[PDB]
DNA sequence: GAAGGGGGGCTATAAAAGGGGGTGGGGGCTCTCTTCCGCATCGC
């Protein structure tokens, strides 16, 4: 917890040229600044899917785990983060594939799903086998399809 | 929202009078006829009838 | 009371003398140039002020709809009826309820006091 | 919280509102300390003024005066229950004023028994005329404006604010500095009830009727209103041709604004009291007015006559537009109308311009009160 | 000039232990002259040596939306002090 | 043909429906939001410059068109949906558009090969939407369609849905920009001081502010005291004044004779002449402009190195940061210096007493800032920052050299949440910079009433801020009229900040004047780059939106040409200002937003163009097309601003004031539809509000914004956290032509009354109410108290979460003595069930790192019956409960009530129909107020209401208060009521209740509306008796509803020191606040360690433990002592 | 900060210790009552 | 010339080897009182 210093008012607080002599300082620990980094990555990722927000704590909670577990320190933060924000989507209930993961990030889905696999380890958690009926309502209603249709859709692939 | 049972200020009753009241002014009455045809006669039944605003049918429309 | 620019650089010219002909002449600061002095005043200062309002008005103000119009004060100079009259308004008279009369009348602005 | 209404001057609070605080003290100590230091009856004369802070009001100020008119008989039903309202009786019925050819109690007889002791207090109401102290009938009025209150009892005059009020020499004042707290306490509860309960027999309203006025005091007004429009349009006439010689210590402009000034607050005046003369006995306005509890002459004249000349900043109207104070005058129209002179009373209603002016003279008074609140208050806390 | 002094004769900035160095020489007699009994107030204490941490009642974390405790200002403050300090 | 006077008081009503029935109430709001979605969002995303990245491969961006599609909200599951107002409201959503640009990638690779890619509609963020604007869904909706959506039909709209919450934009009061204003400060050093706020079109970077000030001659000396008075120009990004005449040197004129020419337009004149000499003499040293740039550039914001980056510098300021509405480029020095010259040639003026000083109340002189401008002007920000970012994150990967992806540059949170932001918390600009943000731009709208919500949304604030106090900013200027309501604005802090829209008055929403600059150069106006200066003199300025565009020699044909074209709407849009100073040589002409104007009826040669065909179409709006448009089109109605006012010779009435008469004006050039136009939204349901005292008129006006009744038709479905519904409303029985236009009829905030103004019992004195018993019994002023419960379960943290359910008392960590027993399986009370003080409504239960308890108690005072349980995810996605408990409020002693003058006062007692007075025919009052409100107070307003009330009863028809109305009199009215067995004057014989005696005098009784206001004793009702302390101080809590103490302040303290009570001063100051014990050092006076427990006292510091005192102190003292110790003093208690 | 704490109408002084919140105190709309006496107040039960 | 088809690469799985490169983590608004400067005055 700290305090920013804030802008100069008077002469007093401007050295003899110009630029303020009170100037912030970063403090921030860089375990801290890089996983600030990673919250803001994933907040980014999730309003380019509108993602509610109770999804984005999931993911933050899950990046936080995995950072202080620190069994992916060697892959990039924000594979981890792509992969914890598409871990969060299945444990709520609502997946979203890798495919739409990547598009939202700058990660692969090959990096996503290599991150993916190693979350679920270093977590021991495990998520629930996806099925055709999870992305019937986000696919019908992307194409517009009426309600009739996208029962039928979900019924013909059950 | 609904007329009143009674006059407040006698207690006569006057929540059988607001459709007769609006069918009256229906038939070309003026609401000084309509009122006399009723037999509100005091002025503070008068203005039960005259100055009631029948919201209930406006909260009719919404659907329960 | 006169303002004069030099002719050279037009820029303003100062009052100075000669002490050899004692004669009053204007002077340029940056040009060195040098012109006969006509006027003789270097300059008036008015305390009062009594500046005649008849040139401060404008002829134009007869065209103003919300200023009063009176046909009791005809025009001295074409004897047109309507006239449109108002007070001066202006700031270091120190007192100001006269009357000053503009003719209506289009192409004679001409201007009064009762 | 139900309080008397007497409390309510000393608090400055009314009941369109107002919320007060309790406190409760905790032990025996700090109970006999507001006891015996704070308690309202002990509170009754301020070292302030060395007068009472709290008086009659309201609705028992004006029925205290209709009470003690010279002309109000009380039967013997009437009388009976009053006293049953008077804690202090001691339970003997006076020989009525008038035993025959029925036997009819006054209202100064049954207020003598209100009264507390034998107090000796003289006081004028307040319509009582200058001259009558000179005349003939000194000691006999004949308005019954002479009030004198004689071994504790009210032999003549109308009680009204200056005998009941919170004024120095007042009946109330004497029962203090006479009987003490205790007893004066009683004296102001006995006074509502006893009063009030006869208020229900004669009753007091106030009405469309008390706004109205003959149709020869409507002519005078307009008449008066009428003669100085011409006078504040000669007054401008002479400024306009230059023949307004200021006074000495003022400029024109100064000169012009007082004599314009002049006029038109004597117009208010003669309208005012030309209203006021039309005034029956029976006005409720005046009944108001004369008891002391609420309104004032001014009130009456605004209500009836004129509401006036509507100033800002002690100025007329100033010419907020272009030369005129509203798009709807000439330019420099220094007439009465224009600069916010209102010829209307509140009964005939304003014209819109009118309207308007009377609005931005009561913004005024608005923004005083913002002001007074904050600026008073920390005058208050650099003295204590 | 704001919270530093400088001492012009020529210009130095005038370090708050060079005060401490200079105040901690007058003596008590010299100290009561200016307006200062000793034992109550020596110039020296003026400078800021050892700061005073107030007592947590003096700056309580306020519980508000959840078991997450938002700090004083005055604790938020000491940690800037006790980062700069350290560093 | 021509509208006589006996049928002109219909055709001008027909004539102000038209106009509501088109425009409505809230066209400000929304025309303005309309403004910025439609066109400013478009061109600020134009006017940005194409972000170029060069790291080689060149990339180009540039964002063509902007789309906007409904407002949508985004399932968990990712499905969109169209957004209904109603469900934001209940789920706590936000009213927001989806935002799409359409942006072109260009790459040059230097191959000599470019490639162009267009990514089409790229999502960009959301904006919150107005409701029922444009681009709201309800917008183009029948009554019918918006009842199916759960919307009421008469709620305007003008509002924004902000995480549920109802916000309305004030419109917020400035000075206008461009516009050269002289001002003269006694104080200050300056005699006279010129300032012009200049701002860029389309208000790009933000006002830039220039001021010319003229030396005051407080200063003596030989050389001072004889050349006079000096002026200086105060330049943005300058320390210190600059001499005036060294600026028009940096601008390029040198010679004396051409900076003179641009300040003096006519050398004949020797006054004006004298008064810029010792100007000349001050800069007679710089005699270049490059000297001159340089003096400037010395000042400059920062220290310029060498020379040449001084004048640079100075260049820079003075092209564009100096008069940047004059213009930005750098060949505009030649205006510059006309404006600059026009600027000094004003303050010259002033000091030289020709020309008045401006007026800062003037409205001609301000401009209120709509939800469009302010919108704009946060979307100029956030987009800059899209695109900063754009270019940061772009930058790195064409670094690396990898191409970028354009969709995973855009940040769509920044244009979303910047926008929601500021609308959310009213904080206006940045959160970050919250410091210069200004604050209650936002505001949640009040749903009280129906009036009340309507007046929230033509609410106008000023600049002046509410701690400072300055009397004429509170002033009831006289340009106010027509614009303002006189009678509209809350008393406090805030009387004469706070302003409400007049009836009729319109604020422009702004135009481009590029049709009215090309007809003027088309039309004989000589440019200002093409003449002499020696021609301005006899020429007329020609000034568009605050700049100097040329000359006219021919001013008289030019106005009544551009007349003409705005009564046609040939080039000249309706709100466009033309002002021609007659005096001055001027031509005014304004096109921006901002600007307040009202419809005139316009007049010419003394006769209204509106004729007696106009009001015939009109009477037939419907089923012929024609609408208040066409009289706009017709050209016999016209918009006039302020300003333009100043101007216009206008009549009152057609009636009067045209007809020959006395010759007072015959020239007039508009007339009032109505004078009742000048009042607001509150002050037009006043009933006779020209018979009031004015500040009773103000009263009512606040008073009618807290009456009950029915806020809004379908507040059922709505859920607000309070809520008053009254039982049966009524409308007034004497109302007012604008309360037609107020919907006040379809949701009254009142009821009719028989009010009798007699003194029965006292029980009414000093502005108390004597309420029938009975009366209250039948539902008289009966009102419902809706209260709504919001509470979330959210999961956050490691293993922290938060669920609904019952909590056990051995399972939870944290309890209350209240009862949770009401609560169901789920944690939810249900809907039905009777809750008191003291219940546990949601049981929400918090895991402890077993679970503490967060459950949401009832307000203690509240006694009702839960209404609805809404359960729903809200914005976050998480479990989201809105319980709404309700309340029947039956009419108690102690509840406010007033009528429409002002008049407000608490019952007093309520009476059995019995015990109360009545007239021979039986009828009681149901409220009887003091005849002694009436004197000081001057409402006789109130009186013939009561009088016109009794009649209209009677006689069957709704009476008519309008306020300037000749054909209604008090005689008139009273010679109605005696034709109904009635004393002509409202009096009427009354028999005490008591007795059954007659009362000796007769009682004013009859009909008056009165209101029931939110203000309800049992909401006020608090009693203290040894509550909870604060954690600080360890004092008494704070409010009602924390069960808080009432303060007893240092004016209750120096009242008992006056009364001399110390032992009961003592109690209230220590004993009932905080009484606290500590330990003291007896050597040295600071507090020891006290160990009770052990019986061990110790002073650290002195190594003594035997010689402690125990000290009785309050806490506060303790934490003083503590708070002066952390500053090093050192507060020693010596008890010796 | 520790300045700003102490001064002021809400500061430490004037706010917590020339005045301050009390206990046994009571706060509700004022009524007439011309039965009560001077010196009476009617009190609520439930304030009582 | 659009569209379906065929072939082939990609994905993950383990494991070893050795080195380059990617990634992350340290480090060089008004009123009142006080202070400074210019001036004229004497003094020596
Ligand atoms: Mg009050
Ligand atoms: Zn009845
Ligand atoms: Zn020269
Ligand atoms: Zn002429
Ligand atoms: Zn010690």
């Amino acid at each position: 917890l700290s305090t920013m210093i804030g802008k100069g008012t008077g002469a007093a607080s401007f050295d003899e040229f110009g630029n303020s002599k009170y100037q912030n300082r970063r403090t921030m620990s860089s375990s801290d600044r890089a996983m600030m980094n990673a919250f803001k990555e994933i907040t980014t990722m999730a309003d380019r899917i509108n993602l509610p927000r109770n999804i984005v704590d999931r993911t933050n909670n899950l990046f936080k785990q995995v950072y202080e577990q620190k069994s992916l320190k060697g892959r990039a933060n924000d594979a981890i983060a792509s992969a914890c924000l598409y871990i969060a989507c299945r444990q709520e209930g609502v997946p979203r594939t890798f495919k739409e993961i990547c598009a939202v990030s700058r990660i692969s889905k090959k990096e996503i799903g290599r991150c993916f696999k190693l979350i679920l380890k270093a977590l021991e958690t495990s998520v629930d086998l996806i099925t055709t009926g999870d992305f019937m309502s986000r696919f019908c209603s992307n194409l517009c399809l009426p309600k009739q249709v996208q029962m039928a859709a979900t019924h013909i692939a059950r | 929202m609904i007329i009143p049972v009674r006059c407040f200020t006698c207690g006569k009753i006057v929540g059988n009078k607001w459709e007769a009241y609006l069918g009256l002014l229906q038939a070309e009455y003026t609401e000084g006829d309509a009122l006399d045809a009723l037999g509100l006669k005091r002025y503070c039944c008068r203005r039960m009838l005259l100055a009631h605003v029948d919201l209930i049918e406006k909260l009719l429309n919404y659907a329960p | 009371v006169g303002i004069r620019f030099c002719q050279e650089c037009n820029n303003m010219l100062y009052p100075k003398e000669d002490k050899e002909n004692r004669i009053l002449l204007y002077a340029c600061r940056n040009c060195d140039y040098q012109q006969e002095a006509d006027n003789s005043c270097i300059y008036v200062n008015k305390i009062t002020h009594e500046v005649d309002e008849l040139t401060q008005i404008i002829a134009d103000v007869s065209q103003d709809p919300t200023l009063p119009r009176t046909e009791d004060h005809p025009c001295q100079k074409c004897g047109h009826k309507e006239a449109v009259f108002f007070q001066s308004h202006s700031a270091r008279a120190e007192d100001a309820m006269r009357l000053y009369y503009v003719c209506t009348a289009p192409h004679c602005g001409h201007r009064w006091t009762e | 919280f139900r309080l008397n209404l007497s409390v309510t001057t000393p608090y400055n609070a009314d009941f369109d509102g107002d919320e007060m605080n309790l406190h409760l003290p905790q032990s025996l100590e700090t109970r006999a300390e507001i006891q015996e230091l704070a308690m309202v009856p002990r509170m009754i004369v301020t070292p302030q003024s060395n007068r009472p802070v709290m008086g009659i009001v309201q609705d028992t100020l004006t029925a205290v005066r209709k009470f003690t008119k010279r002309d109000v008989f009380l039967e013997r039903g009437e009388v009976m229950n009053l006293l049953m309202f008077l804690s202090t009786w001691d339970g003997k019925v006076p020989q009525p004023a008038i035993l025959k050819p029925r036997p009819l109690w006054t209202g100064k007889q049954i207020f003598s028994l209100i009264i507390p002791g034998h107090i000796n207090c003289i006081r004028t109401h307040s319509t009582h005329p200058d001259d009558e102290d000179s005349g003939p009938y000194k000691h006999i009025s004949p308005g019954d404006t002479k009030v004198v209150v004689e071994n504790g009892e009210l032999i003549m005059g109308i009680l009204c604010k200056k005998s009941l009020g919170t004024s120095a020499g007042s009946l109330v004042h004497i029962s203090y500095l006479e009987m003490g707290h205790d007893i004066t306490r009683l004296f102001y509860s006995n006074i509502q009830t006893v009063i009030n309960n006869w208020l229900l027999i004669e009753g007091h309203t106030i009405g469309i009727g008390d706004s109205i006025a003959d149709s020869k005091t409507y002519q005078d007004i307009q008449n008066t209103i009428k003669k100085a429009k011409q006078d504040v349009i000669e007054v401008i006439e002479k400024a306009h041709n230059n023949e307004l010689e200021p006074t000495p210590g003022n400029t024109l402009r100064q000169t012009f604004e007082n004599q314009v000034n002049r006029i038109l607050n004597d117009a208010r005046d003669k309208t005012g009291s030309s209203a006021q003369k039309s005034l029956s006995e029976y006005n409720n306005f005046k009944s108001m007015v004369v008891s002391g509890a609420k309104g004032s002459k001014i009130n009456i004249s605004q209500v009836i006559a004129v509401v006036g000349q509507q100033n800002v900043e002690g100025k007329r109207i100033p010419f907020g537009f272009k030369h005129r104070t509203l798009p709807h005058f000439i330019k420099d129209d220094y007439g009465p109308e224009s600069r916010g002179f209102v010829e209307n009373s509140y009964l005939a209603g304003l014209t819109p311009t009118e309207f308007f002016f009377h609005a931005m003279g009561g913004r005024e008074g608005l923004i005083d009160t913002a002001v007074k609140t904050a600026e008073t208050g920390y005058i208050q806390r650099r003295l204590i | 000039s704001g919270l530093e002094l400088y001492a012009e004769w020529k210009k130095i900035l005038l370090s708050p232990e060079r005060v401490h160095e200079i105040f901690k020489r007058i003596s008590d007699e010299e100290c009561f002259v200016l307006g200062m009994e000793p034992r109550y107030a020596r110039p020296e204490w003026m400078i800021v040596t050892v700061l005073p941490v107030p007592p947590l009642s003096v700056r309580p974390a306020v519980v508000m939306q959840g078991s997450a405790r938002n700090q004083d200002d005055l604790t938020h403050k000491l940690a800037d002090i006790v980062k700069i300090n350290n560093q | 043909d021509e509208i006589t006077p006996d049928l002109w008081q219909e055709a001008c009503w027909i004539v102000i429906s038209s106009y509501f029935d088109e425009k409505g109430l809230v066209r400000q709001q929304l025309d303005s939001f309309d403004e910025f979605i439609q066109m400013s969002v478009q061109r600020i995303v134009e006017d940005a410059p194409p972000i170029d990245l060069q790291a080689p491969p060149r990339y180009l961006l540039k964002f063509e068109q902007i789309y906007l599609s409904k407002p949508t909200h985004w399932e968990r599951d990712g499905a969109p949906s169209p957004m209904m107002p109603n469900e934001a409201r209940l789920r706590n959503l936000t009213y927001s558009a989806p935002l799409y640009v359409d942006i072109t990638k260009t790459v040059i690779k230097e191959g000599e090969e470019q490639l162009q890619t267009q990514h089409q509609k790229t999502f960009i963020g959301k904006i919150p939407i107005m409701l029922r604007s444009t681009y709201c869904l309800l917008n183009g909706l029948t009554d019918r369609d918006l009842c199916e959506l759960n919307e009421c039909p008469l709620d305007p709209g003008g509002y924004f849905i902000i995480n549920g919450s109802e916000k309305v934009l004030i419109a917020q009061e400035k000075m206008a920009t461009n516009t050269v204003y002289v001002f003269a400060k006694k104080d200050s050093k300056y005699a006279y001081t010129g300032e012009c706020r200049s701002c860029l079109e389309n208000s790009s970077r933000p006002t830039s502010t220039i001021w010319v000030s003229m030396l005051a001659r407080g200063g003596q000396g030989a050389k001072k005291s004889a050349i006079g008075q000096r002026i200086v120009a105060t330049l943005p990004y300058i320390k210190q004044e600059v001499p005036i005449i060294i600026v028009f040197r940096a601008l390029g004129f040198v010679s004396d004779r051409d900076i003179l020419e641009h300040i003096i337009y006519d050398f004949e004149d020797p006054e004006m002449m004298e008064m810029v000499k010792p100007s000349l003499d001050e800069a007679f040293v710089i005699q270049e402009q490059n000297v001159a740039l340089n003096f400037i550039g010395s000042r400059g914001a920062k220290p310029g190195v060498t020379k040449e980056k001084r004048i640079k510098y100075a260049k820079e300021v003075l092209q564009k940061e100096m008069l940047p509405h004059v213009g930005v480029s750098d060949f505009c020095e030649t205006k510059k210096a006309y404006f600059l010259g026009y600027m000094v040639h004003r303050l010259l003026l002033a000091a030289l007493g020709r020309r008045e000083l401006d007026d800062r109340d003037h409205y001609g002189n301000k401009r209120l800032d709509l939800a469009g401008p302010l919108l704009a002007f946060l979307f100029r920000g956030m987009f800059k920052n899209l695109l900063k970012e754009v270019r940061i994150y772009a930058q790195k990967f064409i670094d690396r050299g990898k191409d970028f992806n354009l969709e995973l540059a855009i940040k769509t949170r920044i244009i979303s949440d910047g926008l929601k932001y500021s609308l959310a918390t009213g904080n206006w600009g940045d959160q970050k910079k919250a410091h210069q943000a200004r604050a209650g731009v936002s505001q949640v709208l009040n749903r009280l009433t129906f009036a009340s919500t309507l007046s929230h949304l033509r609410r106008l604030n000023s600049p002046i801020g509410r701690d400072g106090k300055l009397a004429k900013p509170r002033q009831l200027h006289n340009t106010l009229w027509g614009m303002v309501c006189p009678a509209e604005t809350p008393e406090g802090h805030a009387v004469g900040l706070v302003k409400n829209l007049a009836l009729m008055a319109y604020i422009s929403v702004g135009s481009q004047p590029s049709p009215i600059l090309e007809f003027l150069e088309e039309w004989s106006m000589e440019n200002l780059e093409e003449i002499s200066p020696a021609a301005i003199a006899d020429a007329t300025k020609i000034f568009v939106n605050g700049c100097w565009v040329g000359i006219h020699k021919d001013p008289e044909q030019l106005m009544n040409t551009l007349r003409k074209l705005r009564r046609q709407m040939d080039i000249i849009v309706s709100e466009v200002s033309m002002i021609r100073d007659i005096r001055e040589r001027e031509i005014r002409i304004y096109t921006d937003a901002g600007r307040i104007c009202r419809p005139l009826l316009i007049v010419e040669k003394q006769k209204l163009l509106l004729k007696k065909r106009h009001i015939d179409q009109l009477k037939e709006r419907e089923y012929n097309n024609y609408s208040w448009q066409d009289l706009v089109a017709s050209g016999v109605v016209e918009y006039i601003d302020t300003l333009e006012e100043e101007t216009v010779m206008l009549a009152m009435t057609p009636d009067d004031l045209q007809e020959k008469e006395v010759a007072y004006c015959s020239t007039y050039t508009h007339c009032e539809i109505h004078p009742s136009m000048i009042l607001g939204v509150c002050a037009s349901i006043i009933p006779f509000p020209d018979h009031n005292q004015s500040p009773r008129n103000t009263y009512q006006s606040a008073m009618g914004k807290q009456a009950m009744g029915v806020y809004i038709t379908n507040f059922h479905v709505r859920m607000d956290t309070l809520a008053h519904v009254l039982y049966y409303p009524q409308k007034p029985l004497v109302t007012t032509r604008s309360m037609e236009y107020l919907r006040f009829r379809e949701l009254p905030a009142g009821i009719n009354s028989i009010v009798a103004i007699a003194s029965y019992t006292g029980y009414n004195q000093e502005d108390s109410v004597i309420m029938n018993r009975s009366a209250v019994d039948r539902g008289f002023f009966r009102s419902v108290f809706y209260r709504s419960y919001k509470e979330q379960e959210s999961k956050k943290g490691f293993d922290q979460e938060e669920v609904f359910e019952k909590p056990t008392r051995e399972t939870c960590q944290g309890m209350r003595h209240a009862i949770y027993d009401k609560l169901d399986d789920d944690g939810l009370i249900a809907p039905g069930v009777r809750v008191s003080g003291d219940d546990v409504i949601i049981g929400k239960t918090v895991t402890l790192p077993t679970k503490r308890d967060c459950s949401t108690f009832l307000r203690t005072s509240e006694t009702g019956i839960v209404d609805q349980v809404m359960v729903t995810l809200n914005q976050e996605g998480y479990k989201f409960c809105k319980i709404r408990v309700r309340s029947v409020r039956i009419p108690q002693i102690g509840d406010k009530f007033a009528s429409r003058h002002g008049q407000k006062g608490t019952c007093g007692i309520q009476y059995r129909q019995e015990d109360m007075p009545f007239t021979c025919e039986g009828i009681t009052p149901d409220i009887i107020i003091n005849p002694h409100a009436i004197p000081s107070r001057m409402t006789i307003g109130h009186l013939i209401e009561c009088l016109q009330g009794k009649v209209s009863a009677n006689k069957g028809e709704i009476g008519d208060a309008t306020p300037f109305n000749d054909a209604v009199n008090v005689q008139k009215i009273s010679n109605l009521l005696s034709d109904y067995g009635y004393h002509l004057r409202g009096n009427e014989v009354l028999y005490n209740g008591f007795t059954g005696r007659k009362i000796t005098s007769q009682i004013f009784i009859g009909p008056t509306y009165y209101q029931r206001l939110k203000h309800m004793v049992d909401d006020k009702i608090h009693s203290r008796a040894r509550g909870p302390i604060q954690i600080l101080n360890r004092q008494p809590m704070e409010g009602r509803s924390r069960d808080g103490g009432l303060r007893f302040g240092e004016m209750e303290r120096d009242c008992q020191i006056a009364h001399g009570a110390a032992q009961f001063l003592r109690e209230r100051l220590f004993e009932a606040s905080d009484p606290y014990q500590v330990h003291v050092c007896n050597l040295c006076g600071i507090m020891a360690i006290a160990n009770t427990r052990t019986h061990t006292y110790e002073c650290r510091g002195c190594r003594n433990k035997t010689q402690i005192s125990l000290v009785r102190m309050p806490y506060a003292c303790k934490l003083l002592f503590q708070e002066l110790m952390s500053m090093s003093i050192a507060p020693r208690m010596m008890s010796v | 900060s520790l300045k700003q704490r102490l001064k002021g109408k809400e500061g430490r002084v004037r706010g917590n210790l020339m005045g301050k919140r009390v206990d046994f105190s009571a706060r509700t709309v004022i009524t007439p009552d011309p039965n009560l006496s001077i010196d009476q107040v009617g009190v609520p039960r439930s304030i009582a």
